[PDB]
């Protein structure tokens, strides 16, 4: 029993390919819904104006020029 | 037996030593190189000094280091960009 | 069995010295050919692209030409 | 509704950015108890309920400019 | 609960210097107020559900499992879910 | 005054000594021999005491007439570049001298006159400031190696693999002086301080930088010829193989680091790109195909190579994070690699055979060479707190500031590195037992324990504070950084 | 005392995994038990000295890698955001 | 311990089922006890003092 | 096994218990009591407090680098 | 458990697996234990007290004490 050239590196129900398949089609479910969170636009949707903070939005207190 | 202390270097750019051909004189070729290699260690240590500064100056202060460590933080970059042998911004000494 | 000299198996021996054995194994097919061509002859030629192109726009960016790297 | 807290006090009571808005007034005696009582979330009840009051107030007060914005909004565009 | 005022109130300065957040994106006022008081419940609705879920499928039911005998999707879906999203067969295959 | 006449000729004295001891008095040999190589440890680590690290000038020099015009004449001196290569290859061979000090009766004082011969052909390379002359001793280490392969080899392939490197070292070597004399006759001299300060032609930086890299590459195997280094290794006492990875392997980089990266420095810069090329593809090949190996001796051989091969991306960077960066690796890899072969040389002492398929399940019967071997692989794989990771990060920060693409390409090394090393402790070491193939085990005795104990000490010093080493060579490795640059 | 906090765990390791012949299976416990509980009172006073006095602490040893700027020195930070890791990452250690 | 058919059951100890049932109680009582106090928050019935 | 029993190994082997595990571990706390003292004593000399506490901490008691650092202006 | 004492009087397996040498005697030393042993002193001895006794020559140290010199001297 001579031993394998490639004997130093050696989920039965599915193949490779039909796995691949299954977990394209997986992620693609995930690219959907990111899909249709674009859809949705929520951006737009906001129910409050952007905050307003004073002494010119802080400018001098976040490094801005004195 | 040399003496107790540290180094002593004499700086002064070699004289006799002329951009324009510089593989004149050998001799101040080599003082030129290691005098060159002096201030471009000096520049590093001084920007390593501005450093600790802005180090010192994020952790005493705290939240407000935005505006007490902006003058720190402007010299430390200011001087970080001819540091030396770094990225392919290069002083010209 | 009074050594420590390991008790070798001549399948083992044997595999191990056909996979040292390997420099007189090619028949010089198409395989080789394509891989040698293709694995030792495109990859450097696409990673020496890659860095000189990297150094070109190295270069571009701060204004400097171009270095002739030849 | 006008700024009460200025900038040399909101420093010194080392309010962290973000949470000096308008507010900010309220927020120097809350986190002033707030250490004194190991931030335990039973005692300064008092102080901070006046803070967090005014938080709502400048989040209705915002809320509600929106809402004029969006029928304004809403207006132009039906009845052009 | 000891720690929810400390580590997520209002302007607490607990973290000092930690932790910076900018002001520009900072919505922890709005979390809230400013949101229906179904979005606070939905969490409750969904792990009362799941809960419901559980029991109704563990506890007492039919185990109408037969339909993981019967149907050819049934039997690849549940091996997908259990086959950690076919990630170890196929990114074993096509890389190591 | 400890000077660098005394280093180089405490090896001679040694290996005189022993020329006329009669071979009966075997004890008498053995410990002549490992007195001299210590007391050529204790010279080098005095003379690393006396060494000034605020000149760029060559300390300790001294000088001895060759020609008759003084045109050509022995000039020594170190630098803060070769002395700890000095310092390394006095203290890697008493260690090699006590790995074989139990089968010494069959070797006889052939062996300790060999390596110590060795050691003074070797000390004289990293001193010497002549270019002719560090291409006479770069050449003259063949004939020890040559007969430490053929007379002490394992099997009847000593002869080929002895053929092999011979006749590469020799293509490489006339190439490489055909360029020398190129030099010599136009410049006039081969001091290499008169060709530091010498303005080649732009032409002939090229046809000469190309003629070194002929000799040079071959000693550091870049990618055509590393087909040498696994056969010649592996058909080498275990002493043999400590010198060849630990020293020799060092050839090659430091003739690049002396006369390469300086006496051409518009010529480095135009094969920048060529050298990063090569290095990459080196360092993705070479670690994927130990994967595929079989022999415990071929798989470290080819950890050697990855590493080597980060070694010219650091010193083809060109800033004091790359060069500076490099030498602590070599340091390094002198030591973690040199140990990998005394614990390989220790399983083959004991049980005749090198496949992995029959080693496993070693943690149950040598513990202590499971402690010491587990070190090593952390060691080779690139961990903090060891002086391979101070080395590497230091190479891929200096490397990153010119090129990122070739610092994620080299990035991926320990990735890499970090597969085959554990996976090669995990074969030999966990795992089951086989009494089928053998089943007599002694773990590591007295000279074993104590022969890595300063591989240890000396690995994790440089790994937690290799601020020791690194203030030596500042002064030196920023003049080496600009040559040709004045501003 | 905040070198302490770190240092118990790795002198009880160095104790229970290079004398573990001379302790047994009890005594290697409780070398690694006592060392581990000790830094977690040690870090139970690191909170109340840190982030309830709000008082830092910054820790410098010996520098590590000095090349002309490349300084990772041996440095040690405790804020408020390390303290909390350190009460949470010390007791589950001591109970485990 | 009760043998039913062959197989015995080891009745446990007083100090893990008196353990076990004083934390369930007390997680019981701790919740209703907090849901006493801002239950009408969560709810949004109340505000604390906003409004 | 019967061969386990013959093999030396620093963390002492399967099941090991020696005869004096308690004497032992007596000393070994004692040891390990001996070199944090060092540790304790270089800590409290290193370690710089910018920010003088809100209430009496027990670092003070032998930590003396409090409130030091305020002038970064010149700082090394 | 924790109060019975142990079975095991020393520790299994001799260490370095070298036999205990006879009673009311030494474990004679091999003819390369004293050379290396002084050496590793001499070793330590050296580096210890030459390292750490060594003048502090370096261009981090200079350079430092000339930065900090010619930075005040800009004020
Ligand atoms: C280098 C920086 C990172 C350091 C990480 C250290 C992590 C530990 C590294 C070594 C762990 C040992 C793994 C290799 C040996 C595998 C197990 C073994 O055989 O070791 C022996 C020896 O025991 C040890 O594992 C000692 C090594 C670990 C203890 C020393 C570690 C000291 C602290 C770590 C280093 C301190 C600084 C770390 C930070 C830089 C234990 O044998 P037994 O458990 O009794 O069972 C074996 C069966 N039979 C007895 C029949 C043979
Ligand atoms: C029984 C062992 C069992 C296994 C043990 C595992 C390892 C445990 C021991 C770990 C190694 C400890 C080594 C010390 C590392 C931390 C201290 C770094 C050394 C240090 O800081 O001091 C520097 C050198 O002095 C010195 O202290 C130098 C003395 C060090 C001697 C080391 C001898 C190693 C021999 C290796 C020979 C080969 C060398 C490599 C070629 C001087 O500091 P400074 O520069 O700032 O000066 C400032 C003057 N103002």
């Amino acid at each position: 029993k001579p031993l394998s050239v490639n004997d130093e590196l050696m989920a039965d129900t599915v193949g490779k390919y039909e796995a691949l398949a299954w977990l394209s089609g997986g992620l693609g479910f995930f690219v959907g819904l990111g899909l249709l969170a674009v859809l949705n636009d929520k951006a737009s949707k906001v129910p409050f104006t952007p905050r307003v903070y004073p002494y010119d939005n802080l400018r001098v207190e976040l490094g801005g020029e004195p | 037996g040399r003496k107790k202390g540290l180094p002593e270097f004499e700086e002064s750019a070699p004289d006799g030593f002329d951009p324009e051909n510089p593989y004149k004189d050998p001799v101040a070729m080599v003082e030129m190189r290691e005098h060159i290699v002096r201030e471009k260690w000096i520049q590093i240590e001084k920007a390593k000094i501005l450093r600790e500064k802005v180090k010192w100056c994020y952790r005493v202060e705290g939240v407000n280091h935005y505006q007490k460590c902006r003058h720190l933080v402007q010299q430390y970059l200011d001087s970080t960009r001819g540091v030396g042998w770094g990225k392919d911004h290069r002083p010209i000494s | 069995g009074g050594g420590m000299e390991t008790n070798k198996n001549k399948f083992i021996e044997d595999w191990g010295s056909a996979r040292e054995n390997l420099e007189h194994n090619f028949r010089w097919t198409r395989r080789n050919f394509a891989l040698i061509g293709i694995f030792g002859i495109a990859l450097p030629i696409i990673v020496y692209k890659g860095i000189v192109k990297d150094f070109h726009m190295q270069d571009e960016d701060a204004g400097r030409p171009h270095r002739k790297f030849l | 509704k006008k700024m009460i807290a200025t900038q040399e006090e909101m420093s010194a009571a080392k309010i962290a950015l973000g949470s000096r808005d308008m507010c900010a007034h309220l927020l120097i005696p809350l986190n002033k108890c707030r250490q004194a009582e190991f931030y335990l979330p039973w005692k300064c009840e008092d102080e901070r309920h006046v803070y967090e009051k005014c938080e709502y107030e400048l989040v209705m007060e915002r809320m509600l400019a929106m809402k004029k914005i969006r029928e304004e909004e809403a207006l132009a565009k039906q009845n052009k | 609960y000891l720690a929810k005022d400390m580590m997520i109130g209002l302007g607490t300065n607990f973290w000092a210097n930690s932790l910076l957040v900018l002001p520009k994106n900072e919505i922890l006022a709005e979390s809230e107020f400013a949101a229906p008081t179904i979005i606070k419940l939905i969490p409750i609705l969904f792990s009362t559900l799941g809960a419901f879920v559980a029991y109704n499928v563990n506890l007492v039911a039919d185990q109408f499992q037969r339909a993981f005998q019967t149907s050819t999707f049934c039997n690849r879906l549940y091996s997908f879910f259990n086959k950690r999203w076919f990630f170890d067969q196929v990114l074993n295959d096509f890389l190591v | 005054y400890f000077n660098l006449s005394g280093l180089i000729l405490c090896p001679v004295l040694g290996s005189i000594i022993l020329l006329f001891i009669p071979n009966s008095r075997i004890r008498l040999i053995r410990l002549i021999g490992l007195c001299a190589s210590l007391i050529t440890f204790l010279y080098s680590l005095v003379l690393w005491i006396q060494f000034d690290s605020s000149t760029a000038k060559f300390q300790f020099v001294e000088s001895l007439r060759w020609l008759p015009y003084e045109n050509i004449n022995f000039y020594l001196g170190i630098d803060g570049i070769s002395l700890f290569f000095v310092i390394l290859t006095t203290f890697l061979i008493p260690i090699c001298i006590l790995v074989g000090w139990s089968g010494m009766r069959s070797y006889g004082k052939e062996y300790i006159i060999a390596f110590l011969i060795c050691e003074f052909l070797m000390i004289a390379v990293f001193c010497m400031l002549d270019l002719l002359l560090f291409y006479v001793f770069f050449e003259s280490v063949l004939i020890p190696m040559f007969i430490i392969i053929g007379v002490w080899g394992s099997r009847q392939r000593k002869i080929k693999a002895a053929y092999q490197f011979f006749l590469y070292t020799l293509l490489g070597s006339l190439f490489m002086l055909l360029a020398i004399l190129l030099i010599l006759f136009q410049t006039g001299t081969t001091d290499l301080q008169i060709l530091l300060t010498t303005e080649f032609s732009e032409r002939r930086q090229i046809f000469l930088w190309i003629a070194f890299f002929a000799s040079f590459a071959v000693k550091v195997p870049m990618v055509p010829v590393h087909i040498w280094l696994p056969e010649a290794h592996v058909e080498a006492p275990t002493a043999g193989s400590v010198i060849l990875a630990g020293i020799l392997l060092k050839f090659g980089t430091y003739g690049f680091l002396r006369f390469s990266i300086p006496m051409f420095p518009e010529a480095t810069l135009c094969f920048t790109p060529f050298i990063y090329t090569l290095s990459a593809i080196a360092i993705i090949y070479t670690s994927l195909t130990t994967l595929r190996q079989i022999d415990l001796k071929k798989i470290i051989a080819y950890s050697s190579v990855a590493h080597m091969n980060l070694v010219t991306i650091g010193m083809f960077s060109l800033n004091i994070q790359g060069i500076g960066g490099s030498i602590l690796l070599m340091l390094s890899h002198g030591l973690v690699s040199s140990a990998l072969f005394l614990c390989v040389g220790v399983l083959y002492d004991r049980h005749k055979t090198r496949l992995v398929r029959y080693y496993g399940g070693l943690v149950s019967t040598m513990p202590n060479f499971s402690t010491i071997f587990f070190f090593f692989t952390l060691a080779n794989m690139s961990l903090p707190g060891t002086s391979s990771f101070i080395g590497e990060f230091l190479i891929l920060v200096g490397a990153f500031q010119r090129n990122s693409l070739v610092a994620t390409l080299a990035a991926l090394g320990m990735i890499l590195g970090a597969a085959y090393s554990l996976w090669l402790y995990n074969r030999v070491v966990s795992g089951n037992l086989k009494p089928d193939f053998l089943h007599k085990f002694s773990d590591l005795n007295g000279r074993e324990v104590f022969i890595f104990i300063p591989f240890l000490v000396g690995l994790v010093w440089m790994g937690v504070y290799p601020k020791v080493f690194l203030d030596c060579m500042h002064t030196s490795v920023s003049n080496l950084v600009q040559h040709g640059k004045f501003h | 005392m905040y070198l302490l906090i770190v240092f118990l765990p790795l002198l009880g390791s160095s104790v229970a995994g290079f004398f573990g012949r001379f302790l047994g299976s009890e005594g290697s416990a409780i070398m690694t038990t006592t060392c581990v509980s000790f830094s977690s009172i040690l870090s139970l006073i690191a909170f109340y000295e840190v982030a309830l006095g709000a008082s830092a602490c910054y820790l410098r040893i010996a520098p590590w890698i000095s090349s002309e700027m490349f300084d990772a020195s041996w440095g040690f930070l405790f804020d408020s955001l390390t303290v909390v890791m350190l009460i949470v990452v010390t007791f589950i250690s001591s109970l485990v | 311990g009760i043998t039913y058919k062959g197989v015995t059951v080891h009745t446990p100890k007083t100090w893990h089922t008196v353990t076990g049932k004083g934390l369930c109680a007390v997680m019981w009582f701790w919740i209703l006890y907090r849901a006493k106090q801002d239950g009408p928050v969560v709810m949004g019935w109340r505000h604390p003092w906003d409004g | 096994g019967d061969f386990r029993a013959k093999v030396w190994s620093m963390t002492g082997g399967p099941n090991c218990r020696p005869k004096h595990w308690r004497r032992n571990t007596a000393i070994a706390m004692f040891g390990v009591f001996l070199v944090c003292i060092p540790i304790a004593k270089l800590s409290a000399k290193l370690e710089q407090r910018p920010h003088m506490p809100v209430r009496p901490i027990p670092s003070q008691i032998w930590c003396k680098n409090f409130g030091t650092k305020d002038d970064y202006e010149k700082e090394h | 458990r924790w109060a019975t004492p142990g079975h095991e009087e020393r520790p299994k397996g001799y260490f370095m697996n070298r036999t205990p040498p006879a009673p009311g005697q030494s474990r004679k030393w091999e003819d390369w234990e004293l050379p290396c042993y002084i050496t590793s002193f001499l070793t330590i001895v050296i580096l210890g007290v030459g390292l750490n006794a060594k003048p502090d020559l370096s261009i981090e140290t200079w350079a430092h004490q000339k930065a900090l010199e010619r930075l005040e001297m800009e004020k």
